[PDB]
């Protein structure tokens, strides 16, 4: 009975829909998170966060620069695509 | 006429407060945006970095335009006596009044009060003068502000120069377009 | 309670509520700083950054709450004067008529 | 159902409105803070704070 | 006409956000898929490995096409003033507008908003221009994007080269088809 009223085609459909709707709800949270980020832009200036990260890194003894921005198979295949 | 001096005075003050916030906010958002340019350059996605830089140039020009309109609002407030005294337009106010009328339909998306300021100035002076301003047939609108609120794309030599300087500051390798840099 | 005394009470309360909000931001900014340290030691640089942004956002929220608290207090101090000099003026108007 | 009655366009609109209204409520607190500053101007002279 | 500038502006932003997610997701799914190719090669099932590689090549091309459309959406957003200003099509927007109209019926399965963007551009400019775009009779659609969204099977020399490089990375023995490698 159950395999009639939920056949594999109907399941395939349901699963695709499920996935597509969670792609939507990720686009949605992204644009809520960017709305809050720009609304509160004066409360967190970039340079104060960069300086605090550097200060905490100095105390941790970590050489990674926090002001500056921070695999090969992908790059090989990219070159192949352009070369043909 | 429909002109009310205290509507004009109150709204000029509101325009100044709102522009002073937008300058600050848009300056901070440019700091955040310039790091995003460095990220595209680090990823070698230079062609998109060019188009993202056009956004930063336009917002930078906009902030410079806001600073000019905030100055002309404060000038009308400083010489507000002349506005409510005379019925003729004083020659010292001509640039300020025409510019504010010209700018209003451009800026009214962000600065809602600037619509009201232009309405009141078009009530105090003639509706006809209010039309000559919007087209700059009046030949009095501030040129440097009209340039900064133009809809045209930046010169591609400016785009390259922006990328070069951002690349330097974030210590990211960049090589500019030789075809563009030849036009320097 | 007079209609101004109701307003005075509400303003005094709002000034304290803001002052408490500023203290709570100092408490939480100190806490987020501790979490940056832990995240750096574990090499969780994305989490370190999230706490860094929180810490800087609560540092600055505190200053805003503290400044508004100061403004609401100044107002309340001035409504206090009005409440007091109201009472004094009504007492002196009473004196003037009973002596008359 | 929810993604119909709150689609991404309607969310975009809501978010923009949200932000614009908080820009307004910042212009408002600024001018309240300047009203209190000028009303109490004699109680805090600049030179005594400096 | 039916053209609404704020429909076009909102949907261009949505398209960019959605393409930025799909690039990330499809890049990660290619990582998972390349290991599956190594598994077929380890099992000596090379003839199926060839057909599974055609899936990876198509998704890789698709990701490169998404990066191009995300750039043309951001260009229309950067020069959005020109769109809502003129009634003629600016020559700087011609590639971007024609390409987005051409791509929409291909991509509209995944990026639903791109249907709306193309509808609005076909409202702003003529329905006729909207047809010349879809067929590239307009002679303006970006060639490199048309190549990447072609329905044809990859060149078999590319398939072999993909297998060779995947074989190297996962340290799996592979011997390529000599009949194909002779065509290099």
């Amino acid at each position: 009975a159950t395999l009639k009223t939920m056949n594999l085609e109907k399941i395939s459909a349901l699963m695709d829909k499920f996935e597509h709707q969670f792609e939507t709800l990720d686009v949605q949270t992204q644009q809520m998170e960017d709305t809050v980020s720009s609304t509160t832009t004066l409360t967190t200036p970039q340079n104060q966060v960069d300086m605090l990260l550097q200060e905490m890194a100095d105390e941790a003894g970590l050489d990674l620069n926090m002001e500056l921005p921070q695999d090969e198979l992908s790059q090989r295949l990219a070159r192949l695509r352009d070369q043909v | 006429s429909g002109f009310k001096a205290e509507r004009l005075r109150v709204n000029l003050r509101l325009v100044i407060n709102r522009l002073k916030l937008l300058e600050k906010k848009k300056t901070e958002l440019a700091q955040k945006a310039r790091k995003e340019i460095a990220d595209y350059l680090a990823a070698g996605k230079d062609e998109r970095a060019r188009i993202r830089v056009e956004h930063i140039i336009r917002e930078d020009y906009l902030v410079e335009a806001m600073e000019i309109l905030e100055l002309y609002c404060d000038l009308l407030l400083a010489r507000f006596g002349l506005i409510q005294s005379m019925k003729e337009l004083d020659s010292g106010l001509a640039e300020s009044v025409s510019t504010l009328i010209w700018a209003a339909p451009r800026l009214q998306s962000e600065v809602a009060e600037l619509k009201i300021v232009a309405d009141q100035l078009c009530a105090k002076y003639s509706k006809e003068y209010g039309k000559l301003c919007r087209t700059n047939q009046i030949g009095t609108v501030n040129d440097r502000l009209m340039h900064k609120l133009s809809v045209e794309a930046p010169p591609k030599i400016l785009v390259e120069r922006y990328l070069i300087e951002i690349a330097k500051n974030y210590n990211v390798p960049y090589e500019p377009d030789s075809v563009v840099m030849a036009e320097a | 309670m007079s209609n101004m005394e109701k307003h005075l009470f509400n303003l005094k309360f709002a000034a304290k509520e803001l002052s408490r909000s500023a203290k709570k931001c100092d408490k939480e900014e100190k806490a987020e700083k501790a979490k940056i340290k832990k995240a750096i030691q574990k090499g969780n640089m994305e989490v370190a950054r999230i706490h860094a942004e929180n810490a800087i956002r609560q540092k600055n929220q505190a200053v805003n709450f503290l400044r508004m608290s100061a403004r609401v207090d100044a107002v309340a101090a001035r409504v206090q004067t009005a409440v007091t000099m109201g009472k004094v003026t009504k007492s002196m108007a009473g004196v003037v008529k009973s002596m008359d």
